[PDB]
């Protein structure tokens, strides 16, 4: 529902945005009148330094591994946990494939490009109906 | 259109502004998603 | 009756019955306090007791001891017809057999009203009603 | 609760501080077009006319000095003796 | 006390056992971000409008 | 609601700007007249004070006359002046003061007597269906009376 | 209602509006703001009574700006709706989903929902008009509205009516 | 260079910390966050009803921020909530909590000893909270059976037992030796159950904190103007770890109800509910002692709140 913020120029009003942007002082102007149109500009590049979505998707996951100060029954609790849970998903496939897969292109020593297109393939393959089985070594092949 | 609500106690009238730095928001919204209320009055009830 | 008391609250006993049955006038019919509070409330119409179609007001309603509607219709026409009549020519003198002839009367126009016979005399009877009451206003 | 004339007992002479906020707070409604109370000998710096008003005493404030007990005293700059 | 050392643990006190701040303390008012009673903010400016009339 | 429980600032009980308990002031449409178009008055007097160094008709002009005075941003007032006006049945702050007499000689709320002058009802049963607050705080014999009298206090201006 | 209460108003004024006359230009600014606005607490303000001897109390400098703030302690005559209050109206406009009476300052709106079965809307009418059996609701036509409910919110207040019960409609 | 705003301008007074009341979570969110997927499955916008959907804040300046409207700027955020199947323990509460299953009965839910022990009439006479809090601690933690009759009283008697902290966990042992793990419904019941004069006694304040509230049962979840996420070439978009959190606390509250709907392991549902427990206790502290370290994806440790709040250089 609209939600689309458009910056215009109330004193010119005469074309659309066609202003130009000031990251220096942090704002952006009309190219125009040269009144400002925004003050205290955001950066990308700033909050990207801390840090897949073409294969993950949006989906999240988080690891449990030993901590500093921990014992070894609550590791294995935890993972077993996960264990159980493991089944609520139907992904498990994807990682043990590109894992196999990994194997295999690494065992080949071809480029990380190739086995990039290769991982990019089965995920658009997957799991259809046309496919109806391979045994899983032709679909990797 | 010059409106206002506070959720959860009924309130449309009385609403108080206050200029605090971002970083102090920052600070009491950290405590609100962990649990803890860091209510502001603008008046004395304890005097 | 426990069994019926409200078309729609018929039986509240295992549900605490705390409201009350107010009973209109002009309908004769129970209806609980929930329901008939969203009648007058939502506007002047008739209560769907057994396909009631006579229309409900608003307030104007009676605490009820149940006597049968019969009685009850009867005590509250003979007290508005006694009303009507008041003490016209009733101990004007001491006279025994003109007090006791219009005395019966009286009681004979609340029965033919209690009865309403074919809807002929009631209104002469209601004619009376303003003739007295032209009469008190004197 | 506002101390009477004959109660404050606080020190008449005004502070550096006191003196540092009458003329900023001055200079700054000076420099927002103020009534000037004092003939200029043609200065245009703000700073320079409240200080010429704090010379002659003619700036118009009083100084609520509050007290550590929750109390307050009202001792206009007029009355309170400079340096 | 929490902006010294430990934060986070004096905080969880605080709102445990309901505790309430009188914010008059230096770094109370510095982290809220308005003035301080200290040294020119510790009085209040006033106007008597009949010392204009002077 | 119309349940005699009115909100905070709307209490019975009122405190006015000196610290001293006053009770709710109710207003119907009859004084409430007299008393904005009598406090422009002497608004007017203070306009041309400062200055120095057919019921229609009347109504609009004065109207006009002290829409000079204000700067032209109160004209609800105006309007508001012509409704009651144009609703307003009595005159004169002297019968007022009788039906103030007549309403206080119960001894009802404010509110109610205000709703009881500011409608025009001619049986009892009017005034209990339009102020659900009167329905048996006091006898339908003496509101039919009430109403009788005020009958011959209105008069066509 | 048309009640009267002693309101209390911060008044800002710029510094230099501090000459010796100031006192007056608070009473100027007092009844610019007062007089004609609303206020969600006390309804629709309509007069302010007692101009000769209002109270100026002692006035605060806020912080930055230099703007002075006072604190006035007046009486006025203001007009506040409740719900469920018989009062009367003139029509203004006209709508499929009701007409819209005005009461005084406010113009009250009266749902189509609201009213009785008799009454039915006309169209073809200049200006459109509620015709029912024996009242015919037109712009100039004077009617008697029942408010039901009412909305007090900050600056604006908006209340519906209706007529359906008895004792109401065309005047 | 903000919007102007009608509202009275005052300074900030008086600053009251309390703790955060589950009913007043409900009433102050406004979303409930159910699927632990970030963006839609279109992969542009938001999911609408997850981690970061327009109900919260927004950021890159575009967004309007749907429940304030405005401009990021100006947007102070919003807040969604979690409502969990199984209640679960805060960690700074932890040794609270404990403390007042020391101080409190195990059934009736009334104070040990009573008011008729002259240590305790001393002790109550103290006015400091803590200190109060600390002595009635030391009589309390002594005493392990509530009594019927006490000579100069409530009843129950029932032998109270020994809570020791052992992996988040609070177990009891009783000598009558019968040791029994009590669970989080159990002391929350026993906690519903506690007096006026009990928890008052104790130091709590019925307007701000309750024994109750002190076990979490609803998460309010943080708008992104609190963990701003990035999009980077559009391909390359990184959450906060904060995020990853709520997506654990997410997976763990959906499998434990998942597991709880249909049948019963008995096993599945305490792995299930010490799983999410964990994803709750790491999620306010994840440098907790005696228990694992949550680790992210790319190598490093789980940002928490408490890292941001306790470390140097950071909001203090
Ligand atoms: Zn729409
Ligand atoms: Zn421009
Ligand atoms: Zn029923
Ligand atoms: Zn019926
Ligand atoms: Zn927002
Ligand atoms: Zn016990």
């Amino acid at each position: 529902p609209n939600l689309n913020i458009v910056l215009t120029c109330p004193e010119c009003k005469v074309y659309p945005p066609k202003i130009v942007e000031r990251f220096s002082e942090g704002d952006v102007v009309c190219a125009l009148c040269g009144l400002v149109l925004s003050d205290k500009l955001v950066d990308t590049r700033s909050e990207w330094r801390t840090f897949n979505p073409l294969l993950d998707g949006n989906n999240l996951s988080t690891r449990i591994g030993k901590g500093e100060t921990t014992d070894m029954r609550f590791t294995k609790e935890l993972n077993k946990a996960q264990g159980k849970n493991v089944m609520d998903k139907k992904d498990n496939e994807v990682q043990a494939a590109f894992a196999k897969i990994t194997m295999l292109c690494d065992a080949a020593e071809l480029p990380k490009i190739v086995k990039d297109c290769a991982k990019e393939a089965y995920k658009l393959c997957h799991d259809e109906k046309t496919l109806k089985g391979k045994s899983m070594e032709s679909i990797m092949a | 259109h010059n409106q206002f609500e506070c959720k959860g106690c009924d309130n449309k009238i009385d609403i108080y502004q206050i200029h605090i730095p971002y970083a102090a928001k920052l600070l009491f919204q950290e405590l609100m998603a962990m649990n803890i209320t860091p209510r502001l009055y603008t008046d004395r009830s304890r005097d | 009756e426990n069994k019926d008391m409200c078309p729609i609250c018929k039986t509240d006993r295992y549900l605490s019955p705390d409201v009350k049955f107010l009973v209109n006038p002009e309908c004769y019919h129970r209806i609980c306090e929930s329901c008939v509070d969203r009648i007058f409330s939502l506007g002047p119409a008739q209560c769907p007791y057994k396909g009631c179609d006579k229309i409900l007001r608003k307030n104007k309603f009676k605490t009820q001891i149940f006597d049968d509607v019969e009685v009850e219709k009867e005590v509250d026409i003979r007290k508005r017809v006694f009303n009507v009549f008041n003490k016209t020519i009733d101990d004007f003198n001491g006279d025994l057999v003109e007090y006791n002839k219009y005395l019966e009367e009286v009681e004979d126009i609340i029965y033919k009203l209690d009865h309403g016979i074919d809807v002929a005399k009631t209104e002469e009877k209601l004619r009376t009603y303003e003739e007295l009451n032209k009469q008190l206003i004197m | 609760k506002a101390i009477p004339k004959d109660q404050r007992a606080t020190t008449p002479y005004m502070t550096k501080y006191e003196r540092a906020r009458i003329l900023g707070t001055r200079a700054l409604q000076i420099s927002m077009n103020a009534p000037v109370f004092v003939d200029l000998e043609g200065e245009t710096d703000p700073l320079r006319i409240a200080m010429k008003e704090l010379a002659e005493k003619k700036i118009p404030l009083v100084i609520r000095r509050y007290l550590p007990d929750g109390s307050f005293e009202d001792w206009s700059v007029e009355e309170l003796i400079v340096d | 006390r929490c902006s010294f050392e430990e934060t986070v643990e004096i905080l969880f006190e605080a709102g445990a056992s309901a505790e309430l701040d009188d914010c008059r303390g230096v770094s109370e008012n510095v982290i809220l971000g308005q003035m301080a009673p200290i040294g020119t903010g510790a009085f209040d400016v006033m106007i008597d409008e009949e010392s204009l009339v002077k | 609601a119309a349940t005699l429980q009115l909100g905070q600032e709307f209490q019975l009980k009122q405190i006015n700007h000196q610290g001293e308990e006053e009770e709710l002031i109710a207003l119907n449409l009859s004084e409430a007249r007299l008393v904005i178009k009598e406090a422009l008055v002497e608004r007017r007097r203070a306009f041309k004070r400062s200055q120095k160094k057919t019921r229609e008709k009347e109504l609009e002009s004065i109207d006009v006359l002290l829409e000079q005075t204000t700067g032209g941003n109160n004209k609800d007032l105006k309007n508001t002046m012509q409704y009651l006006t144009n609703f307003s049945r009595f005159r004169d702050q002297e019968t007022v003061g009788a039906v103030i007499q007549l309403l206080k000689s119960t001894g009802l709320h404010p509110f109610e007597v205000a709703q009881l002058g500011s409608l025009a009802c001619d049986t009892a049963d009017e005034a209990k269906t339009l102020i659900p607050s009167l329905n048996n705080k006091i006898s339908d014999d003496e509101l039919e009376r009430i109403l009788k009298e005020l009958s011959n206090l209105e008069t066509l201006y | 209602m048309f009640f009267i209460k002693d309101l209390s108003l911060n008044i800002t004024l710029h510094p230099s509006f501090f000459g010796p006359r100031m006192k007056q230009y608070l009473k100027t600014k007092l009844l610019e703001e007062v007089e004609g606005s609303c206020t969600g607490k006390f309804g629709y303000i309509l007069c302010v009574l007692d101009y000769d001897n209002i109270d100026i109390q002692r006035g605060r400098i806020l912080p930055t700006d230099g703007s002075a703030e006072f604190n006035v302690k007046y009486r006025a005559v203001v007009f506040k709706p409740f719900k469920g209050e018989v009062v009367d109206g003139t029509v203004v406009s006209c709508s499929q989903h009701g007409f819209e009476v005005q009461v005084g300052p406010m113009k009250v709106f009266v749902t189509k929902h609201l009213m009785p079965q008799d009454l039915t809307f006309n169209a073809g009418s200049n200006p459109p008009s509620y015709q029912s059996s024996e009242d015919v609701i037109t712009i100039k036509s004077r009617i008697r509205v029942k408010i039901e409910g009412c909305i007090s919110q900050v600056s604006s207040i908006h209340a519906i009516g209706s007529i359906k019960e008895d004792y109401l409609g065309a005047i | 260079g903000q919007q102007y705003s009608s509202a009275p301008l005052r300074t900030v007074k008086e600053v009251q910390f309390g703790l955060f009341s589950p009913e007043e979570v409900r009433a102050i969110s406004v979303a409930k966050i159910r699927f632990p997927e970030t963006m839609d499955e279109t992969q542009t916008r938001a999911k609408i009803g997850g981690l970061n959907d327009p109900r919260l804040g927004s950021i890159d300046r575009n967004l309007k921020c749907q429940t304030c409207q405005e401009g990021m700027n100006e947007c102070p955020g919003h807040f969604g909530h979690i409502d969990l199947a199984k209640p679960v323990f805060h960690v700074g509460f932890i040794a609270k909590i404990k403390k007042v299953c020391e101080c409190v009965c195990m059934h009736c839910g009334k104070l040990l000893l009573d008011e008729h022990n002259e240590l305790m009439r001393q002790a109550l006479a103290i006015k400091d909270s803590k200190k109060r809090f600390a002595a009635i601690w030391t009589l309390c933690k002594t005493k392990m059976v509530c009594e019927t009759d006490v000579p100069s009283r409530g009843g129950c008697g029932n032998t109270q037992p020994t809570i020791r902290k052992d992996g988040l966990k609070l177990v009891g042992s009783w000598k009558k030796p019968e040791l029994r793990v009590l669970s989080t419904e159990e002391i929350l019941n026993i906690f519903k159950h506690i007096s006026v004069k009990d928890f008052t006694s104790l130091g709590f304040n019925e307007v701000f904190s309750r024994p109750e509230w002190m076990i979490l049962t609803c998460l309010p979840v943080p708008p992104p103007p609190v963990r701003p996420s990035i999009s980077f070439n559009e391909s390359q978009r990184g959450e906060d770890d904060l995020t990853f959190k709520l997506a654990d606390i997410l997976k763990a509250n959906i499998s434990l109800e998942t597991l709880e709907h249909n049948g019963a392991p008995h096993h599945a549902i305490e792995e299930a509910e010490s799983l999410l427990q964990f994803h709750v206790a790491t999620y306010m502290d994840n440098d907790i002692a005696g228990q694992p370290q949550a680790l992210q994806k790319s190598g490093r440790p789980v940002k928490s709140i408490r890292a941001r709040l306790k470390g140097k250089e950071g909001r203090i």
